[PDB]
């Protein structure tokens, strides 16, 4: 089958790191994305369309306009970055309650797991809001993005769950 | 972080004479009752952002409208560059907006 | 200061169905290379205010930019109705104004 | 013969009072001018194209999309208001500077002549920076538009003039 996927973020989360690495194989040099990215990436014999789109705060109230039609929502975060984990939160609950995305399982990329005193799955899963939500299909993944760790989990979690 | 071979171009894409344009126009977007119009030229039309379409075209706009502080309809133009990437996919760059707001001479 | 008689309407004009207006567009004026372009109806285009085109027409319009902060030119359309006085003379009243800016995206 | 004016000066100055006291021989109620007013006056056979046009300050950029083809500038003056004197001083010069304004010659209406403690005319000709002007043609004309004294007076110098 096929899927599509809208892959959101606050800027410098890993997006364009984790979408390059999962189609390319390589670990590449990434500029701010003032923009966005698609990339048809095929694994487990899913094709999976996906929508990387930049997270500058200007680019934010945009984000909207690529909701119609998305089936997986992956939200990516940086787990270093604690002073903007609560601004997280609030971008990913805006994103989840829009109606064009009432019907998207949602998979969180905790990622930058490599780093130094990272946030843990668990508590990104607490700091995100999402314990309580019991009425969509979601999921925290480990990753990091720089080495390949736990990208295809995370596929394979969004194949199991559609 | 390495010696890896660039993604795609990034300086400008107009290898082709003429331009084709993704008139990226959402659902909720309504004709504002402005003298100012846009006026794309060989345009395709989507309420939805789509691949294929990125793929025939070299240009990309999306319109945006938010209510501003006066109450007042403000219409956005978000424009780009549509570029084709070594994975045989796309990438979208945002080069300029224009803005069209309303408001009395008051 | 007086129970004189008033100079001309005030409400709006709408005397009669459809609508005709002077496009005053400056020699200064240069087309911008936008997606949003001005789009008048049975307009007649002057440089320069003129009695004769206000007589014939019931809306104006004036095309005025500026340069802004970000060295990015600035058009504003200002518009406004048109009112025949007991002078035989003309009056317009500006009614809002359209403005069109660029902007890169950071 | 016939005579483009154009009629400056800051709001309240007593520039549409002026125009339908001319053209119409009535002291009207008149309200702030958004936008601008064209009477036709005719007076010792010369067809005088009056252009009046609003002085408030969000207004005066517009004013230099008026100014070609003027034959006359008429700048009108609000002889009791000495805080804004010398706004008007930079309005005037900011006008008559113009290369567009280059050939017309200058009217002063030294207005509101009948208000108590008004300046005179020789008052206003230092104070809006006149005296030192020679190479262009000017005259403070002393008026009062509610009565119409010295507005044919006016009208008169600028038929003389051209
Ligand atoms: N240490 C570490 N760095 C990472 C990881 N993933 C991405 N990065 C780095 O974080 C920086 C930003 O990564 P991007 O993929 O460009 O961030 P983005 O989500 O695309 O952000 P925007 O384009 O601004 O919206 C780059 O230096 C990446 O190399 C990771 O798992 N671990
Ligand atoms: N006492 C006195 N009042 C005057 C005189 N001339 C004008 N006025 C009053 O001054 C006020 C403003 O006059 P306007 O003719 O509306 O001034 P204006 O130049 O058209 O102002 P804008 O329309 O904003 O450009 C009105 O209340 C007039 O009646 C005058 O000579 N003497
Ligand atoms: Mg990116
Ligand atoms: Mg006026």
């Amino acid at each position: 089958m096929e899927m599509r996927i809208l892959m959101l973020g606050l800027d410098a989360a890993g997006k364009t790191t984790i979408l390059y690495k999962l189609k390319l194989g390589q670990s590449v040099t990434t500029i701010p994305t003032v923009g966005f990215n698609v990339e048809t990436v095929t694994y487990k014999n899913v094709k999976f369309n996906v929508w990387d789109v930049g997270g500058l705060d200007k680019i934010r109230p945009l984000w909207r306009h690529y909701y119609t039609g998305t089936q997986g929502l992956i939200f990516v975060v940086d787990c270093a970055d604690r002073d903007r984990i609560d601004e997280a939160r609030q971008e990913l609950h805006r994103i989840i309650n829009d109606r064009e995305m009432r019907d998207a399982i949602i998979l969180i990329f905790a990622n930058k797991q490599d780093l130094p005193d990272a946030m843990k799955p668990h508590e990104i899963q607490e700091k995100l809001g999402l314990t309580r939500i019991r009425d969509r299909n979601w999921y925290v993944q480990p990753s990091c993005a720089t080495s390949g760790d736990g990208l295809y989990e995370g596929l394979t979690w969004l194949t199991s769950n559609y | 972080d390495q010696n890896a071979p660039p993604i795609r171009l990034r300086h400008r894409r107009s290898r082709s004479a003429g331009d084709r344009w993704v008139d990226h126009k959402p659902a909720s977007n309504m004709q504002t009752e402005t003298v100012m119009q846009p006026h794309v030229p060989h345009a395709i039309t989507v309420s939805v952002a789509n691949e294929k379409a990125l793929a025939k075209c070299e240009k990309y706009m999306l319109t945006h409208q938010e209510l501003a502080s006066d109450g007042e309809i403000e219409t956005k133009l978000i424009k780009g560059d549509i570029y084709k990437t070594r994975g045989g996919g796309q990438s979208v760059q945002f080069t300029d907006i224009e803005t069209l707001k309303q408001e009395s001479p008051n």
